[PDB]
């Protein structure tokens, strides 16, 4: 906004983003599928939910 | 249409000494 | 003269747990 030789002066905009929190989890687990193995009418077949 | 197996994670049931 | 190799008996514990839903 000035420029001398032994003077300045600067303008800067900022704009902010606020997340509010509706609820927040500490203790948590990741979940990892497994399943089971079944042999049917010879076949060999990975079953899983 | 006959009735298929039954599966339920149980370990102790398949034991084989 | 016979060299020979005798089996002598022996054993290592394994338990084993179950995964509820395969979960
Ligand atoms: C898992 O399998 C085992 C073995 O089939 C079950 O344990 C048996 O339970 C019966 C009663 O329902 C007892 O009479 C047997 O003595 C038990 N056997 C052994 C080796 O412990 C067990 O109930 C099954 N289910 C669960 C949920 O664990
Ligand atoms: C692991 O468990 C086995 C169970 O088979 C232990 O075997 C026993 O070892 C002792 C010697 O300290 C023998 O006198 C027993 O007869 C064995 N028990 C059996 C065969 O049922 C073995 O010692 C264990 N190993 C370690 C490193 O702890």
């Amino acid at each position: 906004t000035h420029s001398s030789p032994t003077a300045t002066a600067w303008e800067i905009g900022l704009y902010y983003e606020l997340v509010i929190p509706k609820h927040i989890y500490l203790n948590n687990w990741n979940v990892v599928n497994i399943g089971h193995l079944v042999k049917s009418a010879g076949q060999l077949t990975h079953v899983t939910i | 249409q006959v009735l298929g197996p039954v599966i339920d994670w149980n370990v102790t049931q398949r034991a084989v000494y | 003269s016979l060299r020979m190799q005798h089996p002598v008996p022996k054993y290592v514990e394994v338990n084993m747990t179950s995964i509820p839903q395969g979960v």
